[PDB]
Order: C-alpha cells, then sequence, then structure tokens
C-alpha cells in the first residue's frame, strides 16, 4: 500500500517534471535562436559602423 | 595682335563652353543611390527557413 501510493506520487511528479522539461527546452531553443540573431545583428552593426568611420575619414 | 589673341582665346572659350554644356545637362544623376545596411533589429530569430 505505502509503495503503491508512493509510486503514484512519484509518477505524477515525473509527469509534471517532464512537461516542465519539454516546455523549458523549447523556450531555451527559441531563446538560443533569438540570441544568435541578435549577436549576428550586433556584428552587422559593427561592420557598418566601421564603414561609416572610414568613409567619414 | 589683339585680333590674333581674340581669335585664339575665342576658339579656346568655344571649346571650353561646349565642354561645360555636358556638365550643365546633368551633374548628380550619374552616381548610384544609397542602400546602406542598418536597423533590421525587429526581425525574428526563428527564421521561417532552417538556415537558422
Amino acid at each position: 500500500d505505502k509503495y503503491s501510493e508512493a509510486l503514484k506520487d512519484a509518477q505524477e511528479k515525473l509527469e509534471l517534471a517532464e512537461k516542465k522539461a519539454t516546455d523549458a527546452e523549447a523556450d531555451v531553443a527559441s531563446l538560443n535562436r533569438r540570441i544568435q540573431l541578435v549577436e549576428e545583428e550586433l556584428d552587422r552593426a559593427q561592420e557598418r559602423l566601421a564603414t561609416a568611420l572610414q568613409k567619414l575619414e | 595682335l589683339g585680333a590674333r589673341a581674340k581669335e585664339s582665346l575665342d576658339l579656346r572659350a568655344h571649346l571650353k563652353q561646349v565642354k561645360k554644356e555636358d556638365t550643365e545637362k546633368e551633374n548628380r544623376e550619374v552616381g548610384d543611390w544609397r542602400k546602406n545596411i542598418d536597423a533590421l533589429s525587429g526581425m525574428e530569430g526563428r527564421k521561417k527557413k532552417f538556415e537558422s
């Protein structure tokens, strides 16, 4: 009886932990894609800034 | 002498003026236009294509 109830509680805990893991993994993947985008964009800003400063000179 | 000088300088000024006419016609429409890279910050991170 005790092991059965403990199994139910442990298994429901597993389901919620797995669901949170899937949620947060998808969020992490989206955030990684977005920060890749922002990093490359910052790089773009840098080259264009360099071009502007040489042209001005 | 003045006639010789006038004739020479008049021919020179005639060629000079014909040369100016081309510049008078257009002066800026020969250069290309501006298309510098900038902004784009609002674009999304998960590109609709997998080159993301």
